[PDB]
This record gives C-alpha cells, sequence and structure tokens, in this order.
RNA sequence: GUAGGGGAGCGUUCAGUCCGCGGAGAAGCCAUACCGGAAGGAGUGGUGGAGCCGACUGAAGUGCGGAUGCCGGCAUGAGU
RNA sequence: CGAGCUGGAGAUACGCUUUGACUCGGGGAUGUCCGAAUGGGGAAACCCACCUCGUAAGAGGUAUCCGCAAGGAUGGGAACUCAGGGAACUGAAACAUCUCAGUACCUGAAGGAGAAGAAAGAGAAUUCGAUUCCGUUAGUAGCGGCGAGCGAACCCGGAUCAGCCCAAUCAAGCCGAAGUGGCUGGAAAGCUACACCUCAGAAGGUGAGAGUCCUGUAGGCGAACGAGAGGUCGUUGUUCGUGAAACGAUGACUGAAUCCGCGCGGACCACCGCGCAAGGCUAAAUACUCCCAGUGACCGAUAGCGCAUAGUACCGUGAGGGAAAGGUGAAAAGAACCCCGGGAGGGGAGUGAAAGAGAACCUGAAACCGUGGACUUACAAGCAGUCAUGGCACCUUAUGCGUGUUAUGGCGUGCCUAUUGAAGCAUGAGCCGGCGACUUAGACCUGACGUGCGAGCUUAAGUUGAAAAACGGAGGCGGAGC
C-alpha cells in the first residue's frame, strides 16, 4: 500500500502559523519563516524566564535605594541595618513598603540606623 | 458506464403495460407505458410530468413559451400491476398456447 | 472432557492445552495464517521501468539550472518510485508442532467458554435451510452469535451456509483463524474422537 | 545468494574446537641461511592469531573447513 | 482479535532519517567518506588498499576429503539403552542417522553390561573394553 | 551536549476483529482562550453533502524547509 | 431474444419493425487502392501496358525460387526458443590475463512452444538405464595475475514418461424463492412494528444503507450451425585460464581396424569395469504472455500505463522524443419571461431539497490580489523576536491564568550546510501547495529478543485439498576432536 501525506503536513503547518500571529510581514504568513522566527523565539522565551527574575530584583532594589535616601540613608547601609536588627524582609516587600506606605518605611529606617549605631 | 449495464439492457416491462410507481415523489400513481428505453433504463408514465421551457427559437414561434410534458423515469421505479391486488407486484414466467410466454404474479396474469 | 448431543454422549477424552490457554501462541499461528494467503501482488515502476528516454535532458553545467540526467527519476513527478513494492511473497513455514498446539489451544479456549458443542448425526430433513434454523434453535442457537460448523455431511452444510451468522467448513478445513473468528463452534464430534486418536 | 567460502583462507587458516582461529608462522622460504636454526624451527610451525583478526577469518570460511 | 504477541517478540525497525528525534540528517552514516557513500561495495576482506593478512600467510598442504567416520559412543549404547542391539537398521531407529559414511565406535566414558555391536570400524580401547565386559565387536569382511 | 549507541512512545494509509456513528448530516476544509511530558488530542460553532471515528492486532510507497531538487500556481522587479 | 430500433453523437428530418426488426451466436457473398506486392514503373497508396473471354460494361491472367506435375516458399508476430556474429562501461579500489559476459546488441530460422532425446553415457555399487524441468547435493569437488572472484556433477527426493524406423465438454440463451404498514426525510433501502424465502445473505443498479423492488446469484434447462574414427599444428566447450590435460569440437595437413574387432573410463601401460560412433523422427513434464477471465493488507487523477486514453498536440530533416488532461443534478426538470449591456457578464423570476448545484457547474486548503472594521503609526537606527508594564478594545473552550491590539523600557548576530571557527560580505533558497531519499531479495552469514519442540530439531521441491490446511525425511543443523 502507499501512504500519501494527505493531511498531516498542513496540520503541522497551520500549528506553527497559528502560533505566529501578530508577527510582521512574512514572519506570520509564510510557514518557513514562521517556523524559523519561532526557533529564535524559543531562545528568547527560555532566556527571559530566568532573566525577568533578574530584572524584577533590580527594580525592587532601585525603589528601595530611593526610599532609603529620602530619609538620609544609603541603601547598602540600610540593608545591613535591617540584617543587624534581624528584620527579615523580601526586597519585593521592602520595595512595596517603600513605595506604598511612607511612615512604615520610615519606621524601618529608624530601626535600621539604630541597628547601625 | 451505461445505466442498462447493471440490468443487462433488460426491461422488466413492455411498452403499453400499465405501471405503478414504486419509489419517490410519485409513489403509487399509475399509468400507461408511453415510451421505454432498455439500454438507458428510462420509461415514460403519464404521471411524472414537468414544466419545460422552449427558450429563444423562432420555431416554435419567435417568443419563448413554456410547456407541460412528462419526464421519463428510471426503470427501477416502475412495476407491472396485478388486477386483483391492484398493487406493486412481482412476475413469474409461465406458458400459454401455442408458443406464448406470459406473466403471472401470485395469481396470474397481466 | 465434554458431551455430545444427538446420537451418543461420550467425549471425556482429549487432553487439553493448559495452563488456561495462551494467547501468545494463538497470535503466532493466526498472523502466520493471514500472511500465508496474502496475494503479495502490489507492484510499481522504478527508474528502469518508467517510459522515459534515458537521453540526457540538457547540459551538466551551463544552463544555470540544477543538474539532471533523466526524467525517469524518483525526484521527478511522473518518474519511478524510489523504493516501491514489487510482487513478493509472505508465505513461510511455521513449525508443525506449533500449528498443532495452536489448533488444539483454539478448541481448548472455546471449551472453557463453554462454547463447544459436540454433535452426532444431525437432523435437518433433506437439505433445507429452514430446518437448519429449527435444529439450531433447539440447540440454543438464538441468532445472537456467530457460529462455525464443521461436518463431513454434504447436506447439513448445504442447509447452514446461506444463514448470515453461520460459516461452514468441511472435514479438516479447520484452523485457528476461522474458529477464533466466530463465537460458537459446532465441532461436530465424529471428528473429535479421531482428532484425539 | 549463499555466502561463498574465501578460497585463499582454505590452506592457511584453521578453525578450532572452541571456536578460535589458527595459522602457520611465516618466513621460511628463502630467509633461511639466516638462520637461526631455532627460528627456522619456530617458523615452519603453527599458531593462533592475536584476536582482532578473528572475525574476518571466520567470515572467510563459513563451513569451518 | 483478543490476542496479543509476546512482550519482546517484535521490535519495530529502525527508520533512519525522519527528523531530529531521532537520527537527524546523516542516518548513522557519519560525515563524508567512502563509508558514507551509497554504493554496493568494499567489501569485507578489504584492508587499507594495503596487502592482506590472508595474502601474507603461508599456505600449507593440499586438500583432501577422504573418508569420515560417523561417531558412536559407548556411553550412549551403555547406560540406558537396555540393549535393543545394533545390527544395521536398528541403530538408525534409535539415534545415529547419517548415511553415505562408514560407522566408527569410540571409547567415550564407561562399559559394564555386554552387547553385540555392528560397525565398520572402532578404536583399539573400544574393542578391548567392549570384550572385557563380555560383548563382541563386528567388522565386515 | 555534536557524530554514535540505547529506551518509551506520537501520527499516517491499508488489513483483520471488536465497538459504533452518519441526511435531525460523514470524511475533508475553517475559527478557537480547553487537554496531555512531547510527537499530539478533544469540546463547541461555520463549511460541506456521503461516507467515517475509537480499540486491539498485522503489513508499509508512512511523517520534509532545504538537495542551483520535480510538477504546479502565484508574487518581486512595475504600471517600470 | 421478443419490442423496440434508426453507431460513440446526446441533433433535426426521413423512416424501419410481431410476415419477428435491433442486439447476441454461426456460417457464407461482396471486399476499391497501397503494403511480402507479385504485369512493368514508381518519390507506398500512384503512372504505363500486354494476353484470353465478352456485345460493351466487365472478368480473369501476366514476379521470383523448389518441383514433371500437384503443391510448397517469400511477409508479419511483445515476450519465450534454438543458431551464425558478438561489445564496453564496470570489478579487480591503477591495469594487460581475468571479470563484467556468451550478458547488451545485430542477423537467421521456427513454433504455439521450442530445444533436447532412445547411451561408442553417467559412473565405481561388476550400480543406474532417452531428454527437459524443480528440490538437493553445495558455495562441497574443483577453477583462478591461486588475486578479484568463478563454480559443477554423482547419489537421493520429485514433475512427466515412449520409444520407432533404415544403409549390405465449452461458444448465444432461457427458467429461476421470499414484505407490507406506519415514522424521519426532497427522496427510503434507513428507523419501527409484525412478516416471509434461502441448494439463492456473491455483486451491482434503485432520489441515503434493500436477502424478499430490478438485474442477478444456488439450481436446472439449453441449440440447427460452432468448438474440442585416430593423429599432428592452431583453438575452444563443461569447475577446465597449458596445467601432468584426459574427452568432445572443428580450420589446416594426414588418414586404421569391422567381432580374437572397435570407443571410453582425467597423462601414460597392464588388468579389471562401462559401452556398439560415423544414418533419421518423436508427444508428455519446461519457457513466455500481445490477447481473455478471476482475484488483490496494489493505485484512485503529480497516483496508476506515457493516455480516465494519445503515441495525439507539440519538438526534431531524421532516427526519435512526447504532454495536461476527470466530477452540475436523483433526474435536464440545462433557467420561458423581465431588468442594465453591442456583447460579455450579471440581478430577478421559475425549476430544484439545495442554484450556499447554472453549465468557467463536488469539496475548494495555502501562496498571492482586494473591500470594510478594530487598535495604531509622520524625531525614527530595526534578524523584527522575546520579557515587563501602561493604553485602548472585546467577551461562545471568555470576566482572567484572559483574547486582539498597541505605547514605552530591558534584552536579542535568520535557517541550513560545511567547519578549527558562521549573523557572516562563505553554500543553498522568490513564495505556498503537492511529488521527493536507508528498501527489497536469498530459503545466505552472524548476534539480541521471543516462541515451539528438546538430546534431539526441522523439512524442500512436490502431492492432495483449497471460502482452510494436511501430507511429503530427500535433504539440512546438533551429535568429537586432532
Ligand atoms: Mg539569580
Ligand atoms: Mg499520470
Ligand atoms: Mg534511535
Ligand atoms: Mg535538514
Ligand atoms: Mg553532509
Ligand atoms: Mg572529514
Ligand atoms: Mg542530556
Ligand atoms: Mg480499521
Ligand atoms: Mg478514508
Ligand atoms: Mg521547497
Ligand atoms: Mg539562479
Ligand atoms: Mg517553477
Ligand atoms: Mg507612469
Ligand atoms: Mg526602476
Ligand atoms: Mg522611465
Ligand atoms: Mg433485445
Ligand atoms: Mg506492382
Ligand atoms: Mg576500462
Ligand atoms: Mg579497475
Ligand atoms: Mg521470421
Ligand atoms: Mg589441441
Ligand atoms: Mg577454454
Ligand atoms: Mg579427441
Ligand atoms: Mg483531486
Ligand atoms: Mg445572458
Ligand atoms: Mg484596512
Ligand atoms: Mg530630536
Ligand atoms: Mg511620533
Ligand atoms: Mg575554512
Ligand atoms: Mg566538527
Ligand atoms: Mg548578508
Ligand atoms: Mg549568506
Ligand atoms: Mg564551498
Ligand atoms: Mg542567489
Ligand atoms: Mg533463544
Amino acid at each position: 500500500p502507499r501512504a500519501k501525506t494527505g493531511i498531516v503536513r498542513r496540520r503541522r503547518h497551520k500549528k506553527v502559523l497559528k502560533r505566529a500571529k501578530g508577527f510582521w510581514g512574512s514572519r506570520s504568513k509564510q510557514y518557513r519563516n514562521a517556523f524559523q522566527t519561532l526557533l529564535n523565539a524559543a531562545t528568547y522565551e527560555y532566556r527571559d524566564r530566568r532573566n525577568k527574575k533578574r530584572d524584577f530584583r533590580r527594580l525592587w532594589i532601585q525603589r528601595i535605594n530611593a526610599g532609603a535616601r529620602l530619609h538620609g540613608m544609603n541603601y547598602s547601609t540600610f540593608i545591613n541595618g535591617l540584617k543587624r536588627a534581624n528584620i527579615d524582609l523580601n526586597r519585593k516587600v521592602l520595595a512595596d513598603i517603600a513605595a506604598r506606605e511612607p511612615e512604615a518605611f520610615k519606621a524601618l529606617v529608624d530601626a535600621s540606623r539604630n541597628a547601625r549605631q | 458506464p451505461s445505466a442498462g449495464s447493471h440490468h443487462n439492457d433488460k426491461l422488466h416491462f413492455k411498452k403499453g403495460d400499465t405501471v405503478i410507481v414504486l419509489s419517490g415523489k410519485h409513489k403509487g400513481q399509475t399509468g400507461k407505458v408511453l415510451l421505454a428505453l432498455p439500454r438507458d433504463q428510462k420509461v415514460v408514465v403519464e404521471g411524472v410530468n414537468v414544466i419545460t421551457k422552449n427558450v429563444k427559437p423562432s420555431m416554435t414561434n419567435p417568443q419563448g413559451g413554456q410547456e407541460q410534458r412528462e419526464l421519463a423515469l428510471h426503470a427501477s421505479k416502475v412495476a407491472l400491476v396485478d388486477p386483483e391486488t391492484g398493487k406493486a407486484t412481482r412476475v413469474r414466467k409461465q406458458i400459454v398456447d401455442g408458443k406464448k410466454v406470459r406473466v403471472a404474479v401470485a395469481s396470474g396474469k397481466t | 472432557a465434554q458431551i455430545n448431543v444427538i446420537g451418543q454422549n461420550g467425549g471425556r477424552t482429549i487432553e487439553l492445552p493448559l495452563p488456561e490457554v495462551n494467547s501468545g501462541v494463538l497470535h503466532e499461528v493466526v498472523t502466520w495464517q493471514l500472511a500465508s494467503r496474502r496475494r503479495g501482488t502490489a507492484s510499481t515502476r522504478t527508474r528502469a521501468q518508467v517510459s522515459k528516454t534515458g537521453r540526457k535532458m540538457y547540459g551538466q553545467k551551463g544552463t544555470g539550472n540544477a543538474r539532471h540526467g533523466d526524467r525517469s527519476v524518483p525526484t521527478f513527478v511522473g518518474g519511478g518510485v524510489a523504493f516501491g513494492p514489487k510482487p513478493r511473497s509472505y508465505d513461510y513455514t511455521l513449525p508443525r508442532q506449533v500449528r498443532q498446539l495452536g489448533l488444539a489451544m483454539a478448541i481448548a479456549s472455546r471449551q472453557e467458554g463453554g462454547k463447544l458443542v459436540a454433535v452426532d448425526g444431525f437432523d435437518i430433513a433433506d437439505a433445507k435451510t429452514k430446518n437448519f434454523i429449527s435444529w439450531a434453535k433447539q440447540n440454543g442457537l438464538d441468532g445472537t452469535e456467530k457460529v462455525l460448523l464443521v461436518t463431513d455431511d454434504e447436506n447439513t452444510r448445504r442447509a447452514a451456509r446461506n444463514v448470515s451468522w453461520v460459516s461452514v467448513l468441511p472435514v479438516a478445513g479447520v484452523n485457528v483463524y476461522d474458529i477464533l473468528r466466530h463465537d460458537r463452534l459446532v465441532i461436530d464430534a465424529a471428528a473429535l474422537e479421531i482428532v484425539e486418536e | 545468494p549463499k555466502m561463498k567460502t574465501h578460497k585463499m583462507a582454505k590452506r592457511r587458516i584453521k578453525i578450532t574446537g572452541t571456536g578460535k582461529v589458527m595459522a602457520f608462522k611465516s618466513g621460511k622460504r628463502h630467509q633461511n641461511t639466516g638462520k637461526s636454526g631455532d627460528e627456522i624451527r619456530g617458523k615452519g610451525k603453527g599458531f593462533v592469531l592475536a584476536k582482532a583478526e578473528w572475525a574476518r577469518m571466520k567470515l572467510m570460511l563459513p563451513r569451518g573447513k | 482479535h483478543d490476542l496479543k504477541p509476546t512482550p519482546g517478540s517484535r521490535k519495530d525497525r529502525k527508520r533512519v532519517g525522519r527528523g531530529p528525534g531521532g537520527t537527524d540528517k546523516t542516518a548513522g552514516r557519519g560525515h563524508k567518506g567512502q563509508k558514507s557513500r551509497s554504493g554496493a561495495g568494499k567489501g569485507a576482506f578489504f584492508e587499507g588498499g594495503r596487502s592482506r593478512l590472508i595474502a601474507r600467510l603461508p599456505k600449507r598442504g593440499f586438500n583432501n576429503v577422504g573418508t569420515t567416520y560417523e561417531v558412536v559412543k559407548l556411553s550412549q549404547l551403555q547406560d540406558l539403552e537396555d540393549t535393543t542391539f545394533d545390527r544395521d537398521t536398528l541403530e538408525a531407529y534409535r539415534l545415529v542417522r547419517r548415511k553415505n559414511r562408514p560407522v566408527k565406535l569410540l571409547a567415550s566414558g564407561e562399559i559394564s553390561r555386554a552387547v553385540t555391536v555392528h560397525v565398520d570400524a572402532a578404536s583399539a580401547a573400544a574393542i578391548k573394553a567392549v570384550e572385557a565386559a563380555g560383548g563382541r565387536v563386528v567388522l565386515p569382511e
């Protein structure tokens, strides 16, 4: 017996192509360039899962430093200050305190510069 | 791949016989065989009947003109009838005379 | 280990293919069986076989085209099949003892059914299917099963056949496939006391 | 096609009971007045191939002889 | 249809090619080379282009078929045959089927009970041990 | 983790058997945010108008992006 | 046979037919011109004659070779057969003997087969008994730049059997069982309720899927016609390559015995065995497949033949090469008539179950071209993605883990191949769709897994049976090595 392709190739193809909507020009309409674009997309996805974990830490840190310095303290000195007084806060959380709740962040500042004295 | 091929170019009924319409839209209506074509297996019965159109041609007559004429049917929607039963009926071949073959039912004969 | 029906009732004979029948060997026997009857009749053309002249189509280099030599090539629409099927055979010789053990184990399988029905003599008037139907009906053959019948009597077969749900086999036309194919087996029984010894 | 027997290997190789492969030591046809007499003696003889060379010989004569 | 073959009876074949699953690109064959190529040939006894081992080795002696003797053991005839005796057409029906060759009897392991044997030859220690147990050995005229 | 060796599987035709659907509408086609560890798989809806899914088993012309590959259709260069 | 017919062709008209048409079967009559062509010629299918009869019209004859005559031959035929002639690539990892291979090809002759055949044999048992074919012996014995590689036969088991004469029943065809009602549907075969035949449930057609509607099947009937010597030199054949070279086979030269004689048995001699050359025919088993029939884990429109038909169109001076091609509908009921337009095309209407089937007519993917709408873009450096967030929009696996779309930030050197090293200014590639590449074989070799038997295991050809399989021990493998 013989077994043509029948139906499989087009299903594969549409699969790729349908992953690829919103891609510019032929990248979203031609199979091969879709499939290709997608390989590179692979790289970018995996990488950036790790990397976004890298990025958000960064952000938190920025905000923290800011709040720190509003009340006359560097960030680094603020964080040894916190570790000294064994306050054990996430910097995600430290950021959110710093940004959202003024007086509270203030209190943590005073506690930390005390731990520094 | 002609229609008669399946039915050995053979008509199960003659021209002039009466026939009951077995299958379709004209179930059971009855009529005289006006035309029967063996090879094509097509048969005319004064009951089917359509409205055909004569289009342009100036013969017959310049204008168009519509028309009422019956449209032939496929052999397999036709049967010999039985004067007694009055219904759709099979056929047996038996003998008469004087060398004549004839057609009976479950109660001869047509 | 089992009874007849009409003209006696012996049948305690026949040792049987234990432990409780094995499907493995059955499989062996059956796939062999179907293999043995395949037509092996698939056939295609190769490059030697396509009607395409072998003349070079045009120049090896020059043209700017890709290089080709012929239009009878499997990368060519309308060419040869690269690796097609040519007519071959599938029929080997399965070891005898395994055919025997098989058949055996078929009967054995259908015994624990218990869908064996040993039979002596029959009773079907003179070669009539309606009478086969009544005979069958007296023996519990409702219609809701597919039945293989094996006998050497011309007319009982001649009575069964046209029944949709009966398949009819003379003498030792028996085989694991046909049997295992159906639900019930009509053995008959006359052949059984000889097919033990 | 039945695999043929490598006729060169007929007169120069031997199958063994276990299933190893033998041949005759070499250098005995004009390397004589060398000699030494113990070489000449040691060479006319016979011996087993090292090992890597076994498969091929086996494939040379399928019948063993 | 109920039935299934034995686990490990039938391995599905190698379909080389068919994607990066899988043996990608080169289907086992490696990169380039005469081994890579597609043609019937080398074949098997071709080393380098060199000068072959078999070609370097000394030929010894001619070839002769001669006669070969079909072996019958004592230990066979002995222990557990209970002497149905030897004759000519009896041995066959028991177990030493050959034809076309003459039969020989050889020492094997042990002798005890006496039997009458019909061979075409036998070893010294075999006739000696078959007589020393009371049995006679028959060579033809 | 490259050549390579090994292991478990996905999908395709045909075949046997079982289940079973289908004009109150099959295969094919189309959309989709659901499912599965992946090949993949279902739900619903639109199309279509007569055939076909699932399960186990068997056999293959069985899975494509490449080969200046082959046939075909349609783009670019250009309203030049 | 028994009512239709008047070819594919479907189209109008003429008409034929129960005094038996049409079709099927079987014989005859006619059968222009060319082609072995054959009266002569010739650029095939055309030109020109002569003779006998005939009233003319017309008819018949006029080639060569064997033969006295009668009669035979010439030409054609895919494969198959024998014969005369006879390659190379290639393999030997170079090449010359060798191998490819007595293959391809050329020529010849012939048949439905042909060849071969009735032992101056094979052979080693003082065994067998025409030939061919299958299994097997057996990759054994041998051959060989003893390299590559080439490779019997006897025995045994089968298929089919045969040995005689000369020179002193199938091809046309006919008969042929059994069902109705209601329901869905455009349409009944499907559903459903009861019902029947079966030596007949093989199959096809019937508005969807029919044992019981049609054609059929099982079974039966069935025809006037119809069919069934030796030698020497030079060489070569079989495993036979100058080898110690027997034997056959001829080109050249030469040339014996006829029965107490002759020829062989692998140089050669004796002995022991087998044989009666120089004279012919022979069916059967075997090969093939143009043609016919049945079947299919063969193909269904790039597949399968090159062709859903065509060796056509087309290309070539010629030899020769050589395509694509398929689908309204159940039924033509093939859209009268109205609207715009010269028309093409379309919109209505009407038919249809559906024109979401209208003749550029089954489905109708993708590339590719457009219309409309959502959110968007005129300070911008970009492998076009990816991540994060904000804006807008939307709500049928959807109010959240959202879907679409976007702004801005972070991050980011296409794929494949080939490589020490690829974004590379290295290779391939316009795009999408289809076609497209690790297979088959042997009864070979060697391992892994599994199964059946197990000191044993197994058959092959074939025989019979065959909607299956069984027999078949010839052979092969273990059994002891050196
Ligand atoms: Mg980290
Ligand atoms: Mg084609
Ligand atoms: Mg693998
Ligand atoms: Mg690739
Ligand atoms: Mg490569
Ligand atoms: Mg390399
Ligand atoms: Mg890994
Ligand atoms: Mg199936
Ligand atoms: Mg299908
Ligand atoms: Mg491509
Ligand atoms: Mg180019
Ligand atoms: Mg192109
Ligand atoms: Mg312009
Ligand atoms: Mg320009
Ligand atoms: Mg210009
Ligand atoms: Mg007629
Ligand atoms: Mg002429
Ligand atoms: Mg050459
Ligand atoms: Mg060479
Ligand atoms: Mg001829
Ligand atoms: Mg000579
Ligand atoms: Mg020669
Ligand atoms: Mg001679
Ligand atoms: Mg198509
Ligand atoms: Mg118009
Ligand atoms: Mg727009
Ligand atoms: Mg600026
Ligand atoms: Mg702007
Ligand atoms: Mg380089
Ligand atoms: Mg590398
Ligand atoms: Mg570039
Ligand atoms: Mg480049
Ligand atoms: Mg390069
Ligand atoms: Mg380029
Ligand atoms: Mg094993």
